[PDB]
RNA sequence: GAAUACUGCCAGCUGGGACUGAGGACUGCGACGUAAGUCAAGGAUGCUGGCAUAAUGGUUAUAUGCCGCCCGUCUUGAAACACGGACCAAGGAGUCUAACGUCUAUGCGAGUGUUUGGGUGUAAAACCCAUACGCGUAAUGAAAGUGAACGUAGGUUGGGGC
RNA sequence: AAAUAUGUAAGAAGUCCUUGUUACUUAAUUGAACGUGGACAUUUGAAUGAAGAGCUUUUAGUGGGCCAUUUUUGGUAAGCA
C-alpha cells in the first residue's frame, strides 16, 4: 500500500435541473491504488463538504507522475495527525527525488517515530522547497553543505554459507 | 462446508411400489410400468400411481357412483376405471349398461354390472383394450368419509368428535361442553 | 438400405449450417467488442482535446466471490448469500447493477469479494468452468447443443452466445445466468495478497468491492 | 407485581400530537370505506370507543365488514410459528386509507392508459417498473467550470 | 436454589425451523362477523341471480 | 466422461467457436491499432499539473 | 521524435517437474485432408528390462518421528482433588396380558365376525354349521320424543384424468 | 427527533365496458355485494432466488442450560445475580 502513486481525482455533484454543471472539486491524493484513491476522494468531500458517494459522482481520475524523478528535491510536508490523546499538525521535510517517495518516507517516519498509523494521518501539503536556507530542519540541512562527502565505517558483508575459514573484517 | 438451504437426502415421501406382496398386483405394477413409460398418456401414469396407493387412501366405489358419474353428458360410452373395489348399493333400482375396469368387484357389485347388460373388467384387459386411455374415467371414493378423520384436529371450537368408547349421557356432555356447567368449549 | 445415411447427412447438413451460424455471430460479436473498446479510448480522447472530461458508463455487471466459510453468519447476510446463490466459500456468481442489487452487495461486503469482471476473465469462466443447470443437474456445458436445447428460445445457440449476454447485460440475462451453475472457483494460486482477508480492500484487506482488480483474484482462483 | 392491562405502555402513543388535540375534523366521517380496502390503524386518544389494542398501532390490514360506525379489520399477526387471522371492529376516527394502495390503483389505471395506445400506436410499451439503473457515459465540459480545490485542512482548537 | 426466569433465546430460530407462513388465503372468505342484514340480503340476491342464470340457461 | 477444458485441447476450443479458427489465422489477439495525433487540450493538462 | 517502466490482452510459441489412466465393441461433437482416409475429437497406449520368489505384499514383535489423559455416568462444564469399577467366568434388566389410538397388510364388503356351542375327526389339530350376539349401516335431546332429496342429491370457485 | 429494527402494497381471486340479482340501501331506475356477456397477449404490471410446492396423521426426547460481541438492571465488585 505503500508503494504510493499519486492521482488527480476530479468529482461533482450529481446534476441537478435546478443545478446542472456542479462545479468539479479537484484533490491531489496519495494511494497505492485507484479504488483507495477515490475512497480518499469521497472521504475527504465527506469532511469537508456535505457531498457524499451516493450524492456525488467521479468525472475523472489521472496519475500524475513527476516532472523530473531523477532530480533532488528538498520537501516539506504539512500533515495532522491524531496522536493517542489529541489532534495535531506538523512540518517534516523530506530529502528525496519525487514526491510519492517523499510520502512513503514520511508515512515510516511518522509510523517510527509517532505510532501514527495511515488511518490517523492528513497530508495537507507537499511543497518543493525552490532554495537553501528555507530549509529548516537540521537533519536536512546538514546534507546540503558544499562538498559532501562521508564514510561509511563498519561494512558488515552478509554471508552466503554457514561457516568462514577467514575472521571477516568491516574494512570499506 | 455448505450452506444447506434445503434438508439433505430426503426422500420424496411418494410411494414407488406397492406396500404388498401380492403377485398379482405386483404383475399389474410391472404391466403399468411399461406403460406408463413407453406411453404419454397421463392415465397411464394416474393408475400407476394409485396402484401404490393403500387401503384407506383406495375407498370403495359403489355402483350408485358409477350410474351418477354415466349421468354426466357425453360419458355414457365411456369406461369407468376404479382403482380399489367396486362394492354393491341397493339404493339405486335401475343401472345403466356400461363397462367397469377395477381392481376388485364385490359379489353384488358384478352381480348388478352383468345384470344391467354391462361386463366387469380387469386392469390389465383396461390396458390391453385401451393403452393411452381412451375415453376412461378413472373415478375416486370418499376419503374423508373415514370414522377416523372425524377426530382428527381435536381441539377447542374445531366441532370434532371426541375419541371415546361409552357414548351417552355421562359420557363427556358436562362442564366444557354446556354453558350452565362451567363453560362450553 | 435400413435408412441409416440419408438421416445422417440430413444431421451434418444440418450441423454444418448450425456452426455457419455460430461462426457469422462470433464474427459480428468480435468487431462489437473492438468498437466498443476503440470508440471509448477514442471518446477520452477527443475530450482530453476539447478540454472536457469523459465520464464513463457506470459499470453494469459485477462478479461476486463468496470468500468467507459458512459458519457465524448473522441472519440477514445468510439470507443474501442464499439468494445471489454462494453457498459455500469460492463460490461466483455474476450480477446485474441495479440497485436493488447494489444494496444486497453492500449488506453482504464483509463476506465476499467482487468487482467488474472483463471479457477475458468472462471467456475463461465460462469456457473452464461453466456448468449449466438442466433439470435440476449440473451438466458440464462441453457442447453448443446443450446450450442451444436449453436456451434455444432465447436465442442464444452457443457458449460464445451465452458470454455476450453476459457481458453485455442484455433482455435475457437473468434466465441466462440463473441457467448458469455458481462457478466453483479454486483459492487463488498466489494466495490473496494480504496477511488477512477480512477487512476491507480498502483498507489492505480482501473484502468489498475492488471494482478491476477482481480480474487478477478471479484468473488465480481459477 | 407485574401489569399487563389492554393500555399498559401507551402513553405516548395515545398522545395527541402538539397543539393537535381537541375535536376529530369532519374529513374523518366524511370518508368513505368499502370491504376489500387497504387502511392503516392509528388510535385517536380522544376517542375511548372502538379503540384497537395498542398492538395493532401501525399495522395495515383489509376491511371485511362495514357497519354503522365501524369497519371491521383483518390483521395477519404473528403468534408462534405462523400467522393468525385477527379481526377487529374500529370506529372510523382510528382508520385511515393506505396512500400506497392509492397509488397502485393510479398506477394500474396509467397501465391501462399506456397499453391502450401502444396497442394502436407505438407497441412493446414495457409496463414493468425496473430498478435504478447504473448512469450512461457523458461528456463533462471544463469550459467556465475550471476544476479548482484545495487539500484537507489544519487541526484548530475552537475552544 | 433459584433458576433461570425467562428468555426468548432460541425461540426465533425455533420459529423459523419450519418457517413462518402466512394463512392461505381463499376466494370467497368466510361471512363470519359480518353484518347480519347483509349476509340476509346477499342469500336472497345469490338465490335470485342464480335463478336468472338457470333460466336463460335452461 | 471427462470434462476436457478448452483453452487447451484446441481440438475442444475448436469444437466450441468455430470462429478460433478464423482469430488465429489472422492475428486478432494482437491487432495493431491506426496512429492518432489528438493532442490534449492546455487547460486539462494545467489542470493536471496544478497543485 | 523515440525507448522503457507500470497495468492489461492474445482463441502466441515452448522447456522442466509432480499426481491421476476412471470406462471397456460401435453410435456423438469435431478437426486435417478434393474425396479415400487420418487424429491429441464422449477417460492409456506402445516399446523394453529384471525377478518369478518371501522379491513385492499381508500379519506380528520391535525401533524411530509426530500425535494420543480412564472408561461408564450425572452435569452448563470430567483426565478430574466427583461417584462405580482389583481380576475372570457364568447369570443379569421395556416382558406378557385386558382394553384402546394412528399407520400398514389381508379377507369379505352394507355388511362383517366359524371356534359360547353343535357336528365330525387320522383326536387339544384339521374340516363343517344353526340361531343368536357384538360392531357397523341414523342422528339428536336431560328427557318425553322426533328423525334426514325443492332441485339431474343444489349453486359458485378451483381441481387430476378423460 | 435519528440509526437499527417494524406493518402493508407492487394485479388474472386483476382492471375496464355494458346490463342482471336482492327481502339490504337510496328521494330515485341511488348504491352495496355477487354475477352473465365483452375487451385487455406472453414484460399477467419491481429485483434476486426457489433446493419441488401445498396438506395431514401420529409419536420420541426435551421442558436445570451456559459463553461471546453489542444494548442493559441490581450490586463497591465478582469467573456475581
Ligand atoms: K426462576
Ligand atoms: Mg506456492
Ligand atoms: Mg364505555
Ligand atoms: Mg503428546
Ligand atoms: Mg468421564
Ligand atoms: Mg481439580
Ligand atoms: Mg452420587
Ligand atoms: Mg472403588
Ligand atoms: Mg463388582
Ligand atoms: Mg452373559
Ligand atoms: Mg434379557
Ligand atoms: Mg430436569
Amino acid at each position: 500500500m505503500a508503494h504510493f502513486k499519486e492521482y488527480q481525482v476530479i468529482g461533482r455533484r450529481l446534476p441537478t435541473e435546478s443545478v446542472p454543471e456542479p462545479k468539479l472539486f479537484r484533490m491531489r491524493i496519495f494511494a497505492s491504488n485507484e479504488v483507495i484513491a477515490k475512497s480518499r476522494y469521497w472521504y475527504f468531500l465527506q469532511k469537508l463538504h456535505k457531498v457524499k458517494k451516493a450524492s456525488g459522482e467521479i468525472v475523472s481520475i489521472n496519475q500524475i507522475n513527476e516532472a523530473h524523478p531523477t532530480k533532488v528535491k528538498n520537501f516539506g510536508v504539512w500533515v495532522r495527525y491524531d496522536s493517542r490523546s489529541g489532534t495535531h499538525n506538523m512540518y517534516k521535510e523530506i530529502r528525496d527525488v519525487s514526491r510519492v517517495a517523499a510520502v512513503e518516507t514520511l508515512y515510516q517516519d511518522m509510523a517510527a517515530r509517532h505510532r501514527a498509523r495511515f488511518r490517523s494521518i492528513h497530508i495537507l501539503k507537499v511543497a518543493e522547497i525552490e532554495k537553501t536556507a528555507d530549509v529548516k530542519r537540521q537533519y536536512v540541512k546538514q546534507f546540503l553543505t558544499k562538498d559532501l562527502k562521508f564514510p561509511l565505517p563498519h561494512r558488515v558483508q552478509k554471508s552466503t554459507k554457514t561457516f568462514s575459514y577467514k575472521r571477516p573484517s568491516t574494512f570499506y | 462446508g455448505i450452506d444447506h438451504t434445503s434438508k439433505q437426502h430426503k426422500r420424496s415421501g411418494h410411494r414407488t411400489a406397492p406396500k404388498s406382496d401380492n403377485v398379482y398386483l405386483k404383475l399389474l405394477v410391472k404391466l403399468y410400468t411399461f406403460l406408463a413409460r413407453r406411453t404419454d398418456a397421463p392415465f397411464n401414469k394416474v393408475v400407476l400411481k394409485a396402484l401404490f396407493l393403500s387401503k384407506i387412501n383406495r375407498p370403495p366405489v359403489s355402483v350408485s357412483r358409477i350410474a351418477r358419474a354415466l349421468k354426466q353428458e357425453g360419458a355414457a360410452n365411456k369406461t369407468v376405471v376404479v382403482v380399489g373395489t367396486v362394492t354393491d348399493d341397493a339404493r339405486i333400482f335401475e343401472f345403466p349398461k356400461t363397462t367397469v375396469a377395477a381392481l376388485r368387484f364385490t359379489a353384488g357389485a358384478r352381480a348388478k354390472i352383468v345384470k344391467a347388460g354391462g361386463e366387469c373388467i380387469t386392469l390389465d384387459q383396461l390396458a390391453v383394450r385401451a393403452p393411452k386411455g381412451q375415453n376412461t374415467l378413472i373415478l375416486r371414493g370418499p376419503r374423508n368419509s373415514r370414522e377416523a378423520v372425524r377426530h382428527f384436529g381435536m381441539g377447542p371450537h374445531k366441532g370434532k368428535a371426541p375419541r371415546i368408547l361409552s357414548t351417552g349421557r355421562k359420557f363427556e356432555r358436562a362442564r366444557g361442553r354446556r354453558r350452565s356447567k362451567g363453560f362450553k368449549v | 438400405a435400413e435408412q441409416v445415411a440419408a438421416e445422417r447427412a440430413a444431421r451434418k447438413a444440418a450441423n454444418k449450417e448450425k456452426r455457419a451460424i455460430i461462426l457469422e455471430r462470433n464474427a459480428a460479436y468480435q468487431k462489437e467488442y473492438e468498437t466498443a473498446e476503440r470508440n471509448i479510448i477514442q471518446a477520452k480522447r477527443d475530450a482530453k482535446a476539447a478540454g472536457s472530461y469523459y465520464v464513463e458508463a457506470q459499470h453494469k455487471l459485477v462478479f461476486v466471490v463468496r470468500i468467507k466459510g459458512i459458519n457465524k453468519i448473522p441472519p440477514k447476510p445468510r439470507k443474501v448469500l442464499q439468494l445471489l446463490r454462494l453457498t459455500r466459500i469460492n463460490s461466483g456468481t455474476f450480477v446485474k447493477v441495479t440497485k436493488a442489487t447494489l444494496e444486497l452487495l453492500k449488506l453482504i461486503e464483509p463476506y465476499v469479494a467482487y468487482g467488474y469482471p472483463s471479457y477475458s476473465t468472462i471467456r475463461q469462466l465460462v469456457y473452464k468452468r461453466g456448468f449449466g443447470k438442466i433439470n435440476k443437474q449440473r451438466v458440464p456445458l462441453s457442447d453448443n447443443a446443450i446450450i442451444e436445447a436449453n436456451l434455444g428460445k432465447y436465442g442464444i445457440l452457443s457458449i460464445d452466445d451465452l458470454i455476450h449476454e453476459i457481458i453485455t447485460v442484455g433482455p435475457h440475462f437473468k434466465q441466462a445466468n440463473n441457467f448458469l451453475w455458481p462457478f466453483k472457483l479454486s483459492n487463488p494460486s498466489g494466495g490473496w495478497g494480504v496477511p488477512r482477508k477480512f477487512k476491507h480492500f480498502i483498507q489492505g484487506g480482501s473484502f468489498g468491492n475492488r471494482e478491476e482488480f477482481i480480474n487478477k483474484l478471479v484468473k488465480s482462483m481459477n | 407485581g407485574k401489569s399487563h392491562g389492554y393500555r399498559s405502555r401507551t402513553r405516548y402513543m395515545f398522545q395527541r400530537d402538539f397543539r393537535k388535540h381537541g375535536a376529530v375534523h369532519l374529513s374523518t366521517y366524511l370518508k368513505v370505506y368499502k370491504v376489500g380496502d387497504i387502511v392503516d390503524i392509528k388510535a385517536n386518544g380522544s376517542i375511548q370507543k372502538g379503540m384497537p389494542h395498542k398492538f395493532y398501532q401501525g399495522k395495515t390490514g383489509v376491511v371485511y365488514n362495514v357497519t354503522k360506525s365501524s369497519v371491521g379489520v383483518i390483521i395477519n399477526k404473528m403468534v408462534g410459528n405462523r400467522y393468525l387471522e385477527k379481526r377487529l371492529n374500529l370506529r372510523v376516527e382510528h382508520i385511515k386509507h393506505s396512500k400506497c394502495r392509492q397509488e397502485f390503483l393510479e398506477r394500474v389505471k396509467a397501465n391501462a392508459a399506456k397499453r391502450a395506445e401502444a396497442k394502436a400506436q407505438g407497441v412493446a410499451v414495457q409496463l414493468k417498473r425496473q430498478p435504478a439503473q447504473p448512469r450512461e457515459s457523458r461528456i463533462v465540459s471544463t469550459e467556465g467550470n475550471v476544476p479548482q480545490t484545495l487539500a484537507p485542512v489544519p487541526y484548530e482548537t475552537f475552544i | 436454589a433459584k433458576s433461570k426466569n425467562h428468555t426468548a433465546h432460541n425461540q426465533t430460530r425455533k420459529a423459523h425451523r419450519n418457517g413462518i407462513k402466512k394463512p392461505k388465503t381463499y376466494k370467497y372468505p368466510s361471512l363470519k362477523g359480518v353484518d347480519p342484514k347483509f349476509r340476509r340480503n346477499h342469500k336472497h340476491a345469490l338465490h335470485g341471480t342464480a335463478k336468472a342464470l338457470a333460466a336463460a340457461k335452461k | 466422461v471427462l470434462k476436457k477444458n478448452p483453452l487447451k485441447n484446441k481440438q475442444v476450443l475448436l469444437r466450441l467457436n468455430p470462429y478460433a479458427k478464423v482469430f488465429a489465422a489472422e492475428k486478432l489477439g494482437s491487432k495493431k491499432a491506426e496512429k492518432t495525433g489528438t493532442k490534449p487540450a492546455a487547460v486539462f493538462t494545467e489542470t493536471l499539473k496544478h497543485d
